C-alpha cells in the first residue's frame, strides 16, 4: 500500500516536533503541520508550540526579571549596594523576551529541515483514517490533501475563558497574551489557582504592579498542600492580594478600565484581567467526530492508551492534547520520541509516567516529584507512611532580616523508608529537584540520603540531614535567629 | 539604664535588691536594639523596679546561668529569685510584665 | 580505670563539635576546647571553626553580594530595570557578614550546652596519652590539666604564607583576614590557584575592584581541567587578570601601598595582597613529638587510618588536620559523628570518602562529584571510559547578549556506562550537584539519566538528554543564537 | 540597498540578473545589524554586483531553499546559481568575497 508520507503529524509543538524528528532519523518520510490560531485577543506567534512562545520560556524570563526586582528591593541594601531611581520598563522587557523567542523560532525551524521533516505552515484536519486535508496559511480559499501511513495528533491546548461570565472572552487576556502585551499590565486581576496563575501573579507583583488573585478553588490542587500554603503565604507577604472563594461574575469595559463584579456582589476597577483557570484540548477544528474517535469533555482531550493509540489504529495522540498526560514539555517530547521508535524502529519501549518532576516559578519556588503527603496517606495508609521534614532559613536570605524554606520527604515504612515523595520550597527549586527526581527513580531510600555527604552551604543539603518526622510530633521550625 | 559587666556584679544586684528586671540582649541582634529604647522609658516610669541590661556575648557565665537561648529575653527577679521570663521584642508584651510587679 | 572525661576533643570546628555532640548523646561526659590563635594580621573570631567564621559562610555571603553586582551591571538593563549611581560599600557588607557570623557563634555555643558538652575557651595541648594541659583564655600564666578516656584532635588548618618571600608574612592578608577587613581591599593581588583564590578574586572583582591573580601553572588542581579552564576563561572575560607562571618574590610597604616584585623581575603597585596558596595542619603547639605521633610534612597533618586512629590508641584525628581527608565541613562532621559512635555506641560504621560532592563559588559556578575525565582515563584506560558532554546557554543569560554552561558525565563502558564522574559549570552549581551526587552513590547508569524526565527550563535538565560523546568527535558547542 | 520580500521577487532577481550577492539577516540578530552598515558601502563601491538583503523570518520559503541556518549568511549567485557561501559578521571576510566576483 502506497501513501504520500509515512508519518504526518499535526502540531509543531514539543510533542509533534520531537515525534517527527525522531521518526525521520529512523528512515521515515515525515510531514509536519504547524499553524497558530489567534488568541482571544488576536495574538499569534511562530513555530514551536506553547512552551517556546507563550509558556515555559517567556515565563522563566519574566520570572528572572521579577526575581531581580526582589533582590534590588529586599536584599541589595543589606549587601552594600546603593542606587537611586530604580524603575522597571514593561516595554523593554517585552522586547527582550519576544526577541529571544523569535531566535528560538528560527532555530526550531532550521532544526526541522535538518532532521529531514517537511514543514507546512497550514491549518490541518482529518479527512479519513489515512488522509489529512490542510488549508495553506489557514486560508479556506485553497484546500489540499495528503495521505499518511500513520497520523499523529499533537495539537496541544489553549487557555479557557468561561462562557457563562459576561464580558470575559471579550475583555480578558490569557497566558497567550501576557508575554507580548503591548501596554503596561497596570493593576491586574488574575483569576485562577494554577501554577500559571500563581507564576504570573508572582512576576507582575515583583515587577511592581498592584496584583489581585481571585480563587474559588485551592491553590495548586494536587500538589502537596503544606508547600502550596507556604507558597501562597509568601506571596501574600510580598503584596499579592487573594480574594478567597470569590470569582468574577461580570466584566464591563468603561474608560479604558475594567469594572469587575464578583460573585459576592462587591466590585472593583482593574487595568487588566488575566484568566488562568485551566486549558482545554485544541481538537474542535480537527473533525474527529467523523471518525468517531473517542474524546473526553471537559478536557476536550483525545483518549489515548499507554502506547499513544487512539481508537483509530492509524491515528495517535501525544502531549497536551491527550487525556491524563502531564502537561510538561519534556513529557510530550519523550512520549513523542518513544512513539516514533515503536512505529519506525520496532521499539518496545513504553512511556513511563511515574515520578515526573516539576517545578513552579513562584516568588518562592517549589519543586516536587512523586506523591504529596496526603495522597500517600490515601493510597498506602497513614501509619505506613513516614514524613521527614524541616523548615529552615536560606543562608543568603536570613542575613538580611527582610521560614523561607521547607525540605520534605515522603517515605514507605514497609519498603525500608524508600522515598516516594520529594517536595522542596525555596530558591532554585528546579535546579534542586532534577537530581533528586533521578534518585527517586533509582528507588532511593531515606538512609541513602543520610549517607550522602552534603554540599555546604546550599539549600539542597537540608535533605541530607533530615530527622524530624511528622509522627514524632517534634518541632521542625527554623531555629534562630537571633534565637 | 545600667549594663552589667561581670558575674560578681550581677548576683550582687539580685542580692542587695528586692525587685529587679533584666534585659538580655546582643549587639548583633535586630529586635534587641529595637525594643531597647522602649525599655529605657519604663526605667524612669516604674521606679518600683531596677532596670538592667546584660550583654549576652560579654557576661558569658550569667548567660549560661539564666538559660538565655534567644534575644531579647526578659527575666523578672523578686527577692533574689527568677519568677517570670518573657521572650520577644513586643512592646506590648513587655508592658504587661513590668506592670505585673511594679505598678 | 577512672578519667575526668570520657572524651576530650581539641577543636571547636565542625569536626570537633559534631564528634562531641554525638558522643554526648550516647552517654559520654564530653569536654571540648576551642581557642582561636590570631592570624598573621592579628585577626580572631568566635566559636565554630573555619567554616562559620572565615570560610564557607562568609564566602557564600560575599559571593551573593558580587553575583548581585553582576546582575545589576550585565542583565538588569535587558530586563527593563533602570537606576542611577550604582555603587558598593565595602564597610556595610562587612558588617552584614560579620553580624550574621556573630549570630552563628551564639547558636553554636548554645548548641554545645544543649548537647551536654562542656566547653572551655582554652588553648590546649598533649601532656601524655590520656592527659591534656590547657591554658585558660590562652594565657600562659595559669596552666591546668584534665584527663580523658579518649582524645580527639580536630584542630583544622590555617592558611600558609611562604617563608622564603620577603615581606609576605608581614604585609599580606589571607582568608582569615578578608571577611573582616576594615579597609576597602582596593586594587588587589591574589596569589594562588585554589578555589579559595578563585572565589575571592571572583567576588572582589564582581564588587568592583581591580583584581590580579598570580597563578603558577593551572587553576583548581585536582578538578576536571575542561571545567577549570572554562571557569578561568569566564573570569578573564569579567575582568580578572591572570599573571600565568609568575609569583611574587618580594613585597615592600611604601606609602600605604604594596610594591610587589615578581619572579619575572617586573613589578607592580597594589593596595592589598591576599595569599591563598594552601593551608597547613595546625598541630605545632600540640606537643605531638612527645608522644611520637606520626605526622606528615608539608601538610603538617596527622596521619590517621580509616577509623580515624593515630598511632596512639587513645588518640584520634578527624577533619582538616588529618592527612588525605577532603577539606569540607560536611566531611568533618560525618567523620566526627561516625567516630563518636564507634567509640561510645559500639558502631561499626566506617566513614566513606568516595563520591564526595563539592561546589566552587566562582563568578561562574562549578560543581563536581567523582572522577575528572583525565583521572578516569588514567585509572581505567581511555578506551574504557566514555565521556558525554554538552556546552549550552543558560536561558536567562542567553537572552541578554551580554558558551556559559557545560554539562559533563564520565562513564565506565564495561559497567554499562555507570556514571563515575559528574561535572557541571553554570549557575547554582551547588544546588544542581547535590541530587546528582546522591545518584552517583546509587550507582546510576547513563541510561537512567536518559529515562529520567527533565525539568524545563533548568540548567540541570541538560544532563537528561546528553548524547554527544568525546570519542564521537562530533560537536558539542552551544547552538544558536543567532544561529 | 534593496530588501526582497517574496519568493517570486527573489528568483526573479537571480534570474534576470548576472551577478547578485545576498545578505541573509534577522532583525533580532546582533551581528547581522552590525555588519549591515558596512554592507551598504559595497553596494555603491562594487556596482558589478546587485546587493540585496533578505529577512529570514519574513521570506520563510527562500530561507528554507538557500539552506540558511545562521545569520548573517552571505551567498554569491552568478548566472542564477549559488557558487559561494560565507557565514559571519567579519567585515574583512566579506571584503574578500565581493572582490572575488566584482573587482
Ligand atoms: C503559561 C504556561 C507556562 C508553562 N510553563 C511550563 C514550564 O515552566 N515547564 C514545563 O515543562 N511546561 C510548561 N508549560 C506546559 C508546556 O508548554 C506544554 O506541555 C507543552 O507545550 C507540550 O504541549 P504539546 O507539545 O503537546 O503541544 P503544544 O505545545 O501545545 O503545541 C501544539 C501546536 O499545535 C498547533 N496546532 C493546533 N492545531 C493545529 C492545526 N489544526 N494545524 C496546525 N497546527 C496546529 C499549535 O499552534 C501549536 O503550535 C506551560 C504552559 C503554559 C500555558
Ligand atoms: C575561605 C574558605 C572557604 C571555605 N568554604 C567551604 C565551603 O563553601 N564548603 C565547605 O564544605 N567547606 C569550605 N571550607 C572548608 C571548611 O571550613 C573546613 O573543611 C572545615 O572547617 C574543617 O573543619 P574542622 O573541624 O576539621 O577544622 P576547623 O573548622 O578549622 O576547626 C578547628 C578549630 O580548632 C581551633 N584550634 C586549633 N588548635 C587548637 C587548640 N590547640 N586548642 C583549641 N582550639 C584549637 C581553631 O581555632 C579552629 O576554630 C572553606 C575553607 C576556607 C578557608
Amino acid at each position: 500500500h502506497t501513501y504520500d508520507y509515512d508519518y504526518v503529524v499535526i502540531g509543531g509543538g514539543p510533542g509533534g516536533m520531537a515525534s517527527a524528528k525522531e521518526a525521520a532519523a529512523h528512515g521515515a518520510r515525515v510531514l509536519l503541520f504547524d499553524y497558530v490560531k489567534p488568541s482571544s485577543q488576536g495574538t499569534k506567534w511562530g513555530i514551536g508550540g506553547t512552551c517556546v512562545n507563550v509558556g515555559c520560556v517567556p515565563k522563566k524570563l519574566m520570572h528572572y526579571a521579577g526575581h531581580m526586582g526582589s533582590i534590588f528591593k529586599l536584599d541589595s541594601k543589606a549587601y552594600g549596594w546603593k542606587f537611586d531611581n530604580l524603575k522597571h520598563d514593561w516595554k523593554k522587557l517585552v522586547t527582550t523576551v519576544q526577541s529571544h523567542i523569535r531566535s528560538l523560532n528560527f532555530s526550531y525551524m532550521t532544526g526541522l529541515r535538518s532532521s529531514k521533516v517537511k514543514y507546512i505552515n497550514g491549518l490541518a484536519k482529518l479527512k479519513d483514517k489515512n488522509t489529512v486535508s490542510y488549508y495553506l496559511k489557514g486560508d479556506l480559499s485553497k484546500e489540499e490533501t495528503v495521505t499518511g501511513k500513520y497520523i499523529l495528533i499533537a495539537t496541544g491546548c489553549r487557555p479557557h475563558i468561561p462562557d457563562d461570565v459576561e464580558g470575559a472572552k471579550e475583555l480578558s487576556i490569557t497566558s497567550d497574551d501576557i508575554f507580548s502585551l503591548k501596554k503596561d499590565p497596570g493593576k491586574t486581576l488574575v483569576v485562577g489557582a494554577s501554577y500559571v496563575a500563581l507564576e504570573c501573579s508572582g512576576f507582575l507583583n515583583s515587577l511592581g504592579y498592584d496584583v489581585t488573585v481571585a480563587v474559588r478553588s485551592i491553590v495548586l490542587r494536587g500538589f502537596d498542600q503544606q508547600c502550596a500554603v507556604k507558597v501562597k503565604l509568601y506571596m501574600e507577604e510580598q503584596g499579592v492580594m487573594f480574594k478567597n472563594g470569590i470569582l468574577p461574575k461580570k466584566l464591563t469595559k468603561m474608560d479604558d478600565k475594567i469594572l469587575v463584579e464578583f460573585s459576592d456582589k462587591t466590585s472593583e476597577l482593574y487595568d487588566t484581567v488575566l484568566y488562568a483557570i485551566g486549558r482545554k484540548g485544541d481538537i474542535d477544528g480537527l473533525n474527529l467526530e467523523s471518525l468517531n474517535m473517542n474524546v473526553n469533555k471537559s478536557n476536550n482531550k483525545i483518549i489515548a492508551d499507554h502506547l499513544s493509540c487512539t481508537n483509530i489504529p492509524s491515528i495517535f495522540a501525544v502531549g497536551d492534547v491527550a487525556e491524563n498526560v502531564p502537561e510538561l514539555a519534556p513529557v510530550a517530547i519523550k512520549a513523542g520520541e518513544i512513539l516514533a521508535r515503536r512505529l519506525f524502529k520496532d521499539s518496545d519501549e513504553i512511556m513511563d509516567y511515574s515520578y515526573i518532576p516539576t517545578s513552579i516559578y513562584t516568588p518562592i519556588e517549589y519543586g516536587a516529584c512523586g506523591y504529596s503527603e496526603e495522597k500517600a496517606y490515601e493510597l498506602y495508609g497513614k501509619s505506613n507512611v513516614e514524613v521527614f521534614l524541616q523548615e529552615f532559613n536560606n543562608l543568603e536570605i536570613s542575613a538580611v532580616h527582610r521560614s523561607t524554606c521547607l525540605a520534605k520527604l515522603v517515605c514507605l515504612k514497609n519498603e525500608d523508608n524508600r522515598v516516594i515523595g520529594f517536595h522542596y520550597v525555596g530558591p532554585n527549586a528546579g535546579e534542586v529537584t532534577q537530581g533528586m527526581a533521578l534518585a527517586l527513580r533509582l528507588k532511593v531510600k531515606k538512609k541513602d540520603f543520610d549517607n550522602c555527604i552534603g554540599i555546604h552551604p546550599t539549600d539542597a543539603e537540608s535533605f541530607m540531614n533530615l530527622f524530624v518526622t511528622i509522627s514524632s510530633g517534634l518541632s521542625y521550625a527554623a531555629k534562630g535567629g537571633c534565637g | 539604664v545600667k549594663i552589667v559587666t561581670s558575674q560578681a556584679e550581677f548576683d550582687s544586684i539580685i542580692s542587695q535588691n528586692e525587685l529587679v528586671i533584666v534585659d538580655f540582649f546582643a549587639e548583633w541582634c535586630g529586635p534587641s536594639k529595637r525594643i531597647a529604647p522602649f525599655y529605657e522609658e519604663c526605667s524612669k516610669t516604674y521606679t518600683k523596679m531596677v532596670f538592667i541590661k546584660v550583654d549576652v556575648d560579654e557576661v558569658s557565665e550569667v548567660t549560661e546561668k539564666e538559660n538565655i537561648t534567644s534575644m531579647p529575653t526578659f527575666k523578672v527577679y523578686k527577692n533574689g529569685s527568677s519568677v517570670d521570663t518573657l521572650l520577644g521584642a513586643n512592646d506590648s508584651a513587655l508592658k504587661q510584665l513590668i506592670e505585673k510587679y511594679a505598678a
